[PDB]
RNA sequence: CCUGCGGCGGCCGCAGGAAGAGGAACGGAGCGAGUCCCGGGCGCGUCCCUGAGCUGUGGGACGUGCCCAGGACUCGCUCACACAUG
């Protein structure tokens, strides 16, 4: 893959072909992580994502 | 060889350096292995240590004794004993029982030093209760242990949760209090229980049926010994001066009384000859004293292993050695180091 | 000062006092189809609520999933069909669909409709979309100016062949070149699409028009109709983790973060609120007639597509408006809309047609024989009824 | 052998073994796929393979015959097709 | 550069090896690769972690999206296998031998370098809890 | 001085009253209520509850019996059974407050205990990870084996934490957030099994019952006795008023429905909660949700189950908003003023006429 | 008498005080009765089920060993087997639907 | 009994086994004093609790 | 050390013995224990104040929660017994020949130590009321 | 005639309807009883105990007076039969 992005101040993706944003910090891979239907490792991800306060429930809720 | 105190026992080296690792440590007693291979010592740091007979005895200033294992318990050890039938000839028999505060009865293997088995005892609320005394039956098949108004019998072949319960105080009648020590008769089905409620009881091994209940020390009873005579046995207590002698023939009253200084709430051990003739006791004054039980037991000797309480003694089953353990609790005032030692008690 | 404040709390008297002023609500932050619910035009308030349904967000977790959809970020290996099959197996639901087929390598927005929400899949599939993708030019060119010119030239209603075929026409609303690398000749474009537009074909045409030739290197869908990657987007890992967390901890929360109710998709549409007695009739396939209406929005126009909702904010059906907003306000009778797609399951709301005054009068007159057995007039019909009653089936 | 021909369109820059051409067909009618393309001399250069661009000014490309090369063709050169293959634009529009 | 590398770290990338320990780990990886005792990539690493193999698992704190290696550090804790994060993907890749980046490797003991391996093992196990 | 306050500072159920939705602003105030803090002392204690720090020796039943003998009242109930040796937070509801006890017994708990391990482990991290394994919905059996066979059941632990480990004594302090009915003794036993060394519960304290925690408003049995003594001897209410809180403090978390003054006694007699009576209603009222119905002075009339949502209440003009779950207030606290409204008067007239 | 057939019940984890802890592996996450016998692959009784503890999908159990059995005998990931009629479905512990 | 505690700057409880908190103070037992319903010293307790300004009434009112 | 113990005090801790008076009280307690003339623990001290036995009552100033012993000063003031607070319960246990702590000791007068006892009484009553 | 579901962008089959959209007291409350899944603890008071035994902020002996599993589900008695007064 070659597609990379850095967020705006406005909070939305700006795609770029570079490995670094114009302020020098690393751009993220645009594509999601690989998945297979047979992950039994959901427990491990939930544990860690709780410990560092990054589980999706812990973020403030979206506007509905 | 033989045991004979014609003179003061001779010093062979002990262990002093270990116990200093904890400030205000002291030894809670020592016991020879029933084959004489090694000696087990409890301590105020709750670590069961074990020393071999230094081969320097067979092979001058000895080396200081160092233990081969250190079986760490998590809380205060109430009692500990060698397996009744231990031998060096048979590896699997060589294990140590131990009882600790709010822990089960741990079994430790005496060669490797790992935890080997656990016996767990529970009250009516399914809560764990600790054993204040331990004893292996003279046939090795059972592990008797003492509790408050209760003796529970575990089977050594099935470690776990299963025990017979033998109530010693029944509808407020019988032997009350914490049963502090258990002993068996060399000949007879008797076993004898001492209690912190200052009392003795004799029971039937197979039943648990009371045979007698006997007069009091003026303090809670802490140790027992049967003579190689099935006929006669001895007992001591905490904060008593007197060490009492009993007999199964003409029972009901202690035949003789013997004097020793106990002024602490301590188990001051005493021990007999493997042939039964001599009786040796420690004291809080430090003075170890000896009687000849071959009439009233006749005083033989007093000597001072150290200038502190001698709380544990033990006599080697084959060989002339005496072992002593030392120390007591140090009391403060608001604003003298303990040790195991060995002695030769044979002829020159 | 909380010492002072608390002594005041115990010391002195509190009451909610009478006033003569008008009570005006603020519904601007009620959820989904209940937003600005007081600003609707009101026909009547006299009806009986039935307490049988739910507010869409606060549905029980069973019904929440069955009415729900996921704004998924598609992983790069599987096909969209295989993805929705995975999602069906994870959630243990029986039926699933999506908003459009991303060919396997492509990632991005895939609106995965679950169970009863799959009734919306056709409307989601027809919706306009946006893409980000890489074009790999086979030969060098004067620069990004030329690629931008090619993208401008292709911004229109276009001829397209599918990849291997027949000719088709799809429109591309707006195109920009994000940036271009002259070293590898990889250029990244953003295009807004009519649904069904082929981006591989567009890349080939960019190559042809430039003359260098080119391909699509990889592609990402950033928007699928109303949902964007900015907008509540969830990964496959989030779906699986959510279902696992719900199973093991009994914690509904993370599923309720991943799955949304279908009423979120309809939010753009004009609303028309029905009496609870009307709801199950519309679910069974009835016409949407004026006596049922309680509320209606501004700017409802003839043949416009509107969402027909209950008083709890649920969606009953998608519908085609026959009366303008002004006509709805003024008229005595008629059909305000007709069904296009019934969303709500039958017998969620109970069966209460034929119990009202006019319909009971007609129902009685059939038994009296004053109308034919088929309900249409006879010589026995009174002149008053035969004049006044307008049968919508003619 | 061709019965009769009419205009397709006008030359534009070449592509990978291919010619890309600007269609100027009368009233913007559209060719068939695989439609043979002829010169002013009525000799066949190849056949149409791609149709692209926005509807009114749309382009196309030709898979050239093995006898011809893209280097031969020239600016403002016009190309031809039999009118019986041309399709009316209103088949696609609505 | 290390201060700049701390900007790129992902939210779960702790405990993070200190700069001295980071250089030490690079050196240890470079020794271990020569004896073919490293594993690399999440697929291989997790396969052999399931198989029962032990070592020090070194993780790149740069990794985004996090979901790929997230299951690894709890999977370590289930097996009592030590793990540590280091501040870049590219240097971890380079030390492993990969010219392209890498997000996880597993350095295993061998007799040649085990002095440095024991340095790494004790220093990593003596890191603070987050 | 009340006018100085924000509505956010108004006490109990009147807190943030103005951020409720407003149906109407007109009613005729009757005189015969008070703010729950300003109840006359006998009434205050009959409606009140105590957030108690339970002592170590007695059972919770004994504790509540002692409370109802100290305060001279005839009914008491508690938040959840604490085993005799267990200390901590026990909500004790007095007289009319006993109507809320089933709500309290369902509520979530927090505990702080100590587990004694029967053999050594590598350290605190093992115990923490073993606590993580036992989070979620768990199989448990009640803590006695002496009764031959006991049924297995599922209990949920929401969070767990390890606060200390003492390797010398093999003691670890754990904090557990869990649902009511969870057996912590059994948790310690299973934690010991999971480490492999064995275990017991050494000691336990409950630090939260539902909405009440040990942090604030918690008092000792000594406070109850001494407050009753001070009231009896010196006729001073003050120290009782701090020991006992009004039951409205328990209901603060619930969604609110504010009634016209005429509707109150009708509800207390068992009438359903009609929409013409409603003055104000809260965002997020849902169908079949348990809500609290209050008077304009803040007094909880009843626990009601909502038969309308908030938007439905906004749209309609009459009908059942809610049905009674449990009536807190007593009859004729407010006078009978039903049957006097316009439509009901029409119906009365036309039945006679 | 021994049962007719037996189904996979669990893998062997650590011993715990002359008593053995097992991870439970059953195909529908079926849950055993208390004091149900536990067998080897030989349909040979090693003990009985004492404790059940775990997360409802993912749970453990403990075995009280037989009169002559001994915890040292077993090896990690060793399988144990149970009479299928002694199992209960996981649905039975989930609430009234 | 073993549970001790000390206070955090919030005024929250930090539970410990330590007899001293990290700033050097002693820790308090977590458990309240033993109670009897037949206790007769209510007068005495109220008297010196008033005397040293630590009676419950003399504390600031709790915000409700 | 008196300052460190001073930090531990209760709110009711006044009147608090001077450092020298604290030493005097400890040594008097020591002498009285040798004579078997103290009562210690709230249970004994309370019982024998009820029976009316005279003495000096020494209270640990660091006892929490206060409600275990805070009734006692009023029990003394009713009978006009003397009382005083001392900085720690561990020292109060230590002076009584105890390794465990205790929070209250009553020192009864007896012949051998009485000169020091009368000195202690003399100073304790000299103490300012709070 | 309308809707829903299935099968190859229209058709075919099967299933549910034929819908004008009712009801400003419906059918409640409070209290009590019945049917299904006390031997001890605690409190107090004639003497011991800093036990190495929990323990003096409390443990024991001998005396002595307050506490007794929850949840489903049915209906007898009292009071109403309530749309809440611009």
């Amino acid at each position: 893959m070659f597609l990379q992005y850095y967020l705006n101040e406005q909070g939305d993706r700006v795609y770029t072909l570079k490995k670094f944003d114009p302020m020098g910090q690393q751009t993220c891979s645009a594509h999601p992580a690989r998945f297979s239907p047979d992950d039994k490792y959901s427990r491990h991800r939930i544990t860690i994502k709780k410990r560092f306060k990054v589980l999706m429930t812990q973020q403030p809720r979206p506007v509905l | 060889w033989n045991y004979s105190f014609s003179q003061l026992p001779r010093f062979l080296s002990g262990s002093w350096s270990e116990f200093s690792t904890q400030p205000e440590n002291f030894l809670k007693g020592c016991k020879w292995a029933p084959d004489g291979s090694c000696i087990l010592t409890n301590s105020a740091d709750n670590i069961l240590r074990i020393y071999n007979l230094p081969p320097e005895l067979y092979h001058v200033e000895y080396a200081e004794m160092v233990p081969v294992l250190r079986m760490v318990e998590g809380d205060t050890i109430y009692d500990y004993c060698w397996y009744s039938l231990m031998s060096s000839a048979q590896p699997d028999t060589s294990y140590v029982a131990s009882s600790s505060r709010e822990n089960p009865i741990h079994i430790w293997d005496a060669f490797t030093g790992e935890l080997r088995a656990s016996f767990r005892a529970y009250n009516h609320l399914d809560e764990l209760t600790a054993a204040h005394s331990l004893c292996f039956s003279p046939d090795g098949s059972q592990l008797f242990c003492g509790f408050n108004r209760t003796v529970r019998v575990f089977s050594t072949a099935r470690p776990g949760r299963d025990c017979e319960v033998r109530a010693t105080f029944a509808k407020k009648q019988g032997q009350s209090g914490i049963i502090s020590c258990i002993a068996f008769s060399p000949a007879q089905p008797l076993y004898a229980c001492g209690s912190y409620g200052r009392s003795l009881g004799l029971y039937a091994w197979d039943d648990g049926s009371p045979l007698a209940l006997l007069g009091g020390h003026q303090g809670g009873i802490t140790h027992l010994c049967f003579h190689p005579d099935g006929n006669r046995f001895f007992s001591g207590a905490r904060k008593d001066a007197e060490l009492l002698c009993w007999d199964l023939r003409q029972s009901g009253y202690p035949l003789w009384s013997l004097g020793r200084e106990v002024t602490t709430n301590q188990r001051i051990y005493f021990d007999l000859d493997p042939t039964g003739q001599f009786l040796v006791s420690g004291s809080t004054s430090g003075a170890v004293s000896v009687w000849d039980t071959d009439g009233k037991p006749e005083p033989v000797l007093s000597f001072l292993p150290q200038k502190d309480c001698t709380n544990g003694v033990s006599l080697h089953p084959s060989l002339p050695l005496l072992a002593t353990a030392s120390g007591q609790r140090v009391f403060p005032e608001p604003t003298l180091e303990c040790r195991l030692q060995l002695w030769w008690c044979g002829g020159a | 000062p909380e010492e002072d404040v608390a002594e005041i709390q115990h010391a002195e008297e509190f009451l909610i006092k009478p006033e003569s002023k008008v009570a005006k609500l603020d519904t601007s932050q009620w959820p989904l189809l209940l937003k600005n619910f007081d600003k609707l035009n009101v026909r009547t308030t006299h009806y009986t609520p039935l307490a049988c349904g739910s507010n869409p967000l606060k549905r029980e977790i069973g019904d929440y999933i069955r009415t729900g959809f996921i704004n998924l970020d598609k992983p790069s290996n599987p096909s969209s069909h295989e993805v929705v099959a995975w999602i069906r197996r994870i959630l243990r639901v029986e039926k699933t669909g999506h908003s459009g087929t991303l060919d396997p390598k492509v990632t991005g927005c895939l609106i995965v409709c679950i169970e009863r929400a799959t009734r919306l899949v056709k409307s989601q599939q027809s919706a306009g979309k946006e893409y980000v993708g890489i074009v790999r030019l086979h030969n060098a060119i004067e620069g990004g100016t030329q690629l931008s010119r090619a993208l401008e030239t292709l911004t229109g209603a276009l001829f397209q062949r599918p990849p291997l075929r027949q000719l088709r026409v799809r429109t591309i609303y707006e195109s920009k070149m994000i940036e271009y690398d002259p070293e590898r000749r990889l250029g990244i474009f953003w295009v807004s699409c009519e649904a069904g537009t082929y981006i591989r074909t567009l890349c080939v045409h960019l190559g042809l028009l430039l003359g260098v030739g080119g391909q699509m290197q990889e592609l990402r869908r950033v928007r699928s109709g109303v949902m964007s990657e900015k907008d509540h987007m969830v990964t496959m890992h989030d779906v699986l983790d959510a279902q696992w967390l719900y199973d093991n901890h009994k914690d509904e929360s993370y599923l309720r973060r991943v799955v949304y109710p279908l009423e979120k998709l309809l939010t753009s549409h004009k609303r028309l609120v029905m009496k609870d007695s009307a709801v199950n009739a519309i679910c069974y396939g009835a016409k949407i007639m004026l006596p049922g209406v309680l509320r209606y929005e501004d700017g409802i126009e003839v043949n416009q597509e509107i969402v027909v909702i209950t008083t709890k904010g649920e969606a009953i059906c998608m519908a085609i408006a026959l009366m303008t907003t002004a006509v709805i306000s003024t008229c005595d009778h008629g059909i305000v809309a007709k069904i296009k797609r019934v969303i709500m399951e039958r017998d969620t709301y109970p069966r209460k047609w034929g119990l009202g005054p006019k319909a009971s009068q007609k129902k009685l007159m059939i038994k009296q024989g004053l109308l034919d057995k088929h309900g249409k007039p006879t010589d026995s019909t009174p002149a008053t009824w035969k004049q006044e009653y307008v049968d919508y089936s003619e | 052998p061709p019965e009769r021909v009419v205009l397709l369109g006008e030359f534009l820059h070449p592509c990978e073994d291919d010619i890309v051409c600007k269609c100027t067909t009368d009233e913007n009618k559209v060719p068939y796929f695989n439609a043979p393309v002829y010169l002013e001399n009525k000799e066949q250069i190849g056949k149409v393979d791609e149709i692209f661009g926005q509807l009114r000014d749309f382009y196309f490309s030709v898979k050239l015959s093995e006898n011809m090369k893209a280097s031969s063709f020239k600016k403002l050169q016009k190309f031809y097709i039999d009118p019986y293959k041309l399709l009316p634009l209103q088949r696609f529009l609505p | 550069t290390y201060q700049e590398l701390l900007v790129n770290q992902n939210p779960i990338a702790q405990p993070l090896a200190s700069r001295r320990l980071t250089r030490k780990l690079y050196k240890c990886i470079k020794k271990a690769v020569k004896q073919k005792q490293i594993r690399r990539g999440v697929k291989e690493v997790q396969k052999f972690v399931n198989k029962g193999e032990k070592g020090i698992m070194v993780l790149a704190g740069d990794t985004l999206p996090i979901e790929v290696y997230c299951h690894l550090p709890v999977m370590c804790e289930d097996r009592n296998l030590p793990y540590v994060y280091i501040p870049s993907k590219t240097d971890l890749g380079a030390a492993a031998g990969s010219k392209r980046p890498t997000c996880v490797i597993m350095v295993k003991p061998h007799e040649e370098y085990q002095e440095a391996y024991d340095e790494c093992l004790e220093e990593v196990q003596s890191l603070p809890l987050p």
